[PDB]
């Protein structure tokens, strides 16, 4: 067993085992996590005149 | 968008929407202003020769050729009523959930997190609650709270214990919760919960590793004895 | 070159912000784009105009459009005005000195609401970026940020330093503890967007998107873990549109309370709060009416709750205004009458007075007492002109034509005209001639202040453009009816001379200065140049992708410019129809282009709110002017060339006038600070029988512990190796102290172990040689609980592994098929067993 995807789309699950629901996350965290996702994926006549 | 011939067309919601029945047996609800399919209703297995409406289409009745009648009813406002109420409840639980931690009422906050299913907040509840315990397992109130957990909530918790176990930095929180479960629940019942075994089967190998470690920490700690006996000489 | 600066900007009475009424009917404070106007409601004249400085177009002026005011708030006691701008910048203004005092910058979007505390030292700001920040006026700093909201702040209430209530556009009403900076309660006010908030004692009322209005009680000292706010009851306002603002006012003499729910539409709906005696009176009679009707007591009890709202609130009166309202404020409250002041989106202020006696008003409708409309014009100015004297500026719009004075900036005359599109002065500046959209042509005289002649069938379609010969005796009129008509001036009346029919619609018509050419734009994206004297077709310019909107011809009749909606300015040599260069000037359609007289330099205006100063011969943008907030519809240039006049969609007329430690080393400083204090307290306690730590708010045990965490593992073994022995005794004394606090020990047990045992192994030889008994006891203490703390964890791990095997063993019993033949059992187990694929070479 290796900790992988979140089965519920709402949840976010990482390889370290930390799990996260999108509701709890403050807005800045969501941005930070979204950016973290981005880098990880990258490595792998009337109208006219008036 | 109809796969086969359309045999009926009717306006509903006054001008806003249109409903059509086809030989395919699919009833499609269209948007007049945009011409886009809002919904598809599938209650037949053959061509539909009849389609009758009432109250601007608040009640819809469609017939299959085989002789099957589907009596559709508008429920948009009802579904909107349900989600509003469900949403109103959800906000109250969350706001309470944050508020309890700031006070530190762990026994309650565990329940709200368990219901709302916030894996982070649940973890912080157990961790800093466990911290207070260091100064039977967690505390009398919360241990009772775990005991009352039903079959669904145990599976969700044991899933969280499984993942936390895999990480060497958070396993201490996992093992004590698992210990609380075995000590306050009928072991016979836990076995019969479907899927608990596959969850359990994953817990054991990680647990054995954590036992091999720590043990070496006790072993390798005996250097302090050897330091002491030297000093006595 | 010489620089163009904004000499003045007028024509704006009230922009898109809130209005502040100040007693002397008294004055009013209103927003005028980047400037705030103080008016005298009695006289209708401007009192003073507040302008920060940095006039647009100057080098020091920023190259971006000015931030417009969005909210105004004045503290009457102290005479301060704090102004919120669309950039998120709050400027505290001195009314007496008419200067900026403070400049707060803490928001990323438009400021939506502002509110002084009662004592007037603390300022609370809510911005569209969903943040409520509390500012200190004497402190000149942002104290704390309230961030729970997830959308633009629509309303909040904070009358007491303890508590703050807030709304937002996301449908949440939230409570805030000012002393904790945290959100206590949360309710979903309205199904959609929650816009309004007003509070009187416990009573609280908010407005959603629909006509529904909610009533809540504010039991601030409830303290039950809930219910400090509870929904009381709902009532429906007449207007189906959203309610943006709500305000209370109390009559001192009669203790009566009134409130209005400012809608989005042209309706303001006033209300009264019934007195407590009135409620009990009403309740008793209604019980009788239902009891007479024969309902059961239980139904009566429910019905009184279902009819709860009716008892407190009385729909008092509805103010109907011709023009959409923007914001409102109560002005005076008295037994005799009730007075309101409001602003519209049509650039006007309205003062409404309501006389009333006891329950209901005396009049069916409110009495309109004062209005400020002279110094501004309701509809956007579509075409402007400058008189040859360069003294009188004519501004023509839908429904009205006004005439302005450039030196004094005070309007002289006003005429009611059709949907104006194009206006020009006749020579001498005594008459004006206008082009209506419906096809009519109007002639006015300034001296008579009356319209002289009307030609109702001048064109069957809109007269898009109109121009005069230099002589001023002939008139050329271009219309959407695909025709051009020449009119002569004979004593004054216009005689139609001849018609020129074209294939397509006509947008602009420009007669060259020497009256030898006639340039005709068309809708097929082609500009046709004719010979004025003989009307012989001369050239056909081609190359605009969208229709040409404006044309102009140089003073020497050599260069002709074409400006089109395709965002291009093309300069054409008139001799041969050659285009010198095509300029991608503006980001949106370019509306008007004019040559500076006696030169080839020209000005250009577009929908992007930008006016640009070009150089005719080198073809480069000399300067960019950012002053208007919206579309710049029309542009004019003085005959002398001293100034250029631009009027825009924001109802504003603007005049442009010519003028370190490494790992190991950090740990040592951590040890010295922490253990200096720990020894200090121990010595202090023994006898009884620092700045860094307080700043971080951590106990000495934690402070060093955190530093150990920050050290990366790849450096940790090397960091401890550098350590002299004298710090190891300090380090051992640290672990001893950490052992007492059992929470820390198990939080960081694996880390403490690895560092501790490594310190002992490395300098073992020196450790044992020391004969210090006290060190011996510490190793005794540090030893014992380290085993227990480790064994405690080990005991947990052992119990769980054996039990989970038992559970796995027991399920394996009930539900697992078993084969007596062992060979069959082999195959079953192999199929059941998990399989994983591994890449192999």
């Amino acid at each position: 067993y290796n900790v992988g995807k979140a089965e519920k789309d709402g949840e976010i699950r990482l390889k370290n085992g930390v799990a996260m629901s999108k509701e709890e996350l403050t807005r800045e965290d969501k941005n930070r996590l979204r950016r973290a996702l981005k880098r990880k994926r990258s490595k792998a006549s009337t109208n006219i005149k008036l | 968008g109809h796969t086969n011939a359309v045999q009926r067309c009717s306006f509903i919601n006054k001008q806003k929407q249109l409903i059509s029945c086809g030989a395919d047996g699919l009833i499609k609800i269209w948007d007049c202003s945009s011409g886009e399919c809002l919904k598809t209703l599938d209650g037949h297995n053959n061509r539909l020769w009849a389609l009758s409406t009432m109250n601007d289409g608040d009640m819809i009745v469609s017939a299959d050729a085989d002789g099957v009648f589907q009596f559709w009813k508008d429920c948009t406002e009802q579904e909107i009523e349900e989600e509003q109420e469900k949403a109103k409840l959800q906000v109250e639980q969350e706001q309470s959930l944050q508020n309890y931690m700031s006070k530190g009422d762990w026994t309650n906050a565990f329940l709200l997190a368990m219901t709302l299913d916030h894996p982070m907040r649940l973890f912080n509840v157990l961790k800093r609650a466990l911290g207070e315990s260091r100064s039977v397992i967690f505390n009398e109130e919360l241990d009772q709270a775990i005991s009352i957990l039903n079959d669904e909530q145990l599976i969700l918790l044991m899933k969280r214990c499984r993942d936390w176990n895999t990480n060497a930095k958070t396993h201490t929180i996992a093992q004590r919760t698992i210990r609380c479960i075995l000590m306050h629940h009928n072991i016979a019942k836990l076995s019969e919960i479907p899927g608990m075994v596959k969850i359990v089967d994953a817990i054991i190998p990680y647990t054995q590793r954590h036992f091999t470690r720590v043990d070496n920490l006790v072993e390798q700690s005996y250097i302090l004895d050897y330091a002491l006996v030297e000093m006595d000489k | 070159y010489q620089r163009f600066e904004q000499a003045a900007a007028f024509g704006v009475i009230a922009s898109n912000a809130n209005c502040v009424w100040i007693p002397a009917p008294g004055q009013l404070i209103t927003s005028a784009l980047e400037d705030v106007n103080i008016w005298d409601i009695k006289t209708g004249d401007l009192v003073s105009k507040l302008s920060d400085g940095l006039p647009p177009g100057a080098s020091d002026a920023r190259g971006a459009k000015p931030a417009e005011c969005t909210y105004l708030e004045a503290h009457k006691d102290t005479d301060l005005l704090a102004v919120g701008y669309a950039d998120g910048v709050i400027k505290v203004w001195d009314l007496m000195s008419k200067t900026v005092l403070l400049n707060f910058n803490g928001h990323k979007a438009a400021i939506t609401l502002l509110q002084f505390d009662g004592t007037g030292t603390r300022l609370i700001s809510g911005s569209k970026d969903s943040n409520i920040i509390v500012w200190d006026l004497v402190g000149e700093v942002g104290l704390y940020k309230l961030r729970s909201h997830k959308d633009s702040i629509t309303g909040f209430w904070c009358q007491g330093e303890d508590w703050l209530i807030s709304t937002s556009k996301d449908g949440m009403i939230k409570l805030w503890d000012l002393k904790t900076h945290q959100c206590i309660e949360t309710h979903i006010a309205h199904t959609g967007e929650c816009w309004g908030l007003a509070v009187k004692d416990d009573l609280l009322i908010t407005t959603g998107t629909d006509s529904q209005v909610k009533i809540w009680k504010l039991d601030i000292e409830n303290d039950k873990m809930g219910g400090k706010l509870t929904e009381m009851g709902i009532f429906e306002k007449q207007s189906k549109q959203r309610g943006l603002k709500i305000e209370f006012i109390t009559n001192s003499s009669d203790k009566t309370s009134f409130f209005y729910i400012q809608n989005a539409d042209k309706t303001i709906e006033t209300f009264r709060i019934r007195k407590e005696e009135e409620i009990a009176r009403g309740l008793k009679k209604r019980e009788k009416r239902l009891k007479e009707k024969g309902l059961t007591e239980e139904e009566i009890a429910k019905s009184i709750k279902e009819s709860y709202s009716s008892f407190i609130l009385h729909p008092f009166q509805t103010i109907r205004s011709l023009y959409k309202i923007k914001s409102a404020s109560w002005t005076t409250v008295s037994s005799s009458k009730l007075e309101l002041v409001l602003t519209t989106s049509s650039n006007t202020i309205e003062y409404y007075s309501i006389p009333y006696e006891k329950r209901d008003p005396t009049s069916p409708a409110p009495l309109k007492t004062h209005t400020i409309e002279l110094q501004g014009q309701r509809t956007d100015v579509r075409s402007i002109d400058i008189s040859d004297d360069n003294k009188l500026l004519a501004t023509a719009s839908n429904g009205s034509l006004k005439i302005w004075n450039i030196k004094t900036h005070k309007c002289i005359r006003t005429f009611e005209c059709g949907y104006a599109l194009t206006c020009k002065f006749l020579p001498g500046g005594l008459l004006v001639i206008l082009g209506t959209r419906n096809g009519e042509l109007q002639l006015f005289d300034l001296a008579s202040s009356s319209l002289l002649d009307t030609i109702e069938d001048a064109h069957d379609a809109a007269i898009w453009s109109l121009d005069l010969t230099s002589d001023g005796k002939r008139l050329v009129t271009g219309s959407a009816d695909k025709t051009v008509k020449f009119w002569d001036f004979k004593v004054l009346k216009l005689h139609h001379d001849t018609t020129l029919e074209l294939t397509d619609d006509i947008l602009c018509v420009r007669v060259s200065p020497d009256d030898r050419y006639l340039a005709i734009s068309l809708l097929d994206n082609t500009v046709k140049v004719f010979f004025l004297d003989s009307m012989k077709f001369y050239l056909s310019l081609y190359g605009h992708k969208l229709p040409v909107l404006s044309i102009d011809i140089s003073f020497d009749s050599k260069m002709i410019i074409t400006s089109s909606a395709d965002k291009n300015i093309k300069i054409w040599g008139l001799d041969f129809g050659d285009c010198h260069k095509s300029l991608f000037a503006h980001q949106d359609s370019i509306m008007n282009v004019k040559f500076l007289p006696q030169s080839h330099n020209f000005f250009s205006c577009s929908k992007d709110a930008v006016v640009k100063y070009w150089d005719g011969e080198k073809f480069e943008c000399i300067q960019k002017l950012y002053a208007h907030q919206s579309e710049v519809w029309a542009l004019a240039v003085a005959t002398d060339g001293g100034f250029v006049v631009s009027s825009s969609h924001d109802h504003s007329i603007r005049i442009w006038e010519e003028t370190s430690l490494k790992a190991g080393e950090r740990l040592m400083e951590a040890l010295d600070l922490g253990i200096a204090e720990i020894e200090g307290l121990e010595a202090y306690n023994r006898d009884m029988k620092n700045a860094v730590l307080i700043a971080v708010n951590k106990t000495p045990e934690q402070y060093i512990m955190d530093t150990l965490l920050r050290i990366r593992m790849s450096q940790l073994e090397d960091a401890l190796m550098v350590m002299p022995f004298s710090y190891v005794l300090k380090f051992l004394k640290f672990i001893d102290t950490v052992m007492q606090n059992k929470t820390l020990l198990h939080s960081h047990l694996p880390l403490i172990c690895k560092n501790l045992f490594f310190i002992i192994k490395f300098n073992h030889k020196e450790l044992v040689s020391q004969k210090n008994e006290e060190l011996k006891l510490q190793i005794n203490r540090v030893k014992t609980e380290l085993r227990s703390a480790l064994k405690s964890t080990e005991d947990d791990l052992g119990f769980n592994v054996q039990g989970l095997k038992f559970v796995k063993q027991q399920w394996n019993l009930r539900h697992n098929y078993e084969f007596v033949d062992e060979y069959d059992q082999q195959e079953k187990e192999s199929n059941s067993a998990r399989k994983r694929v591994f890449g192999t070479v």
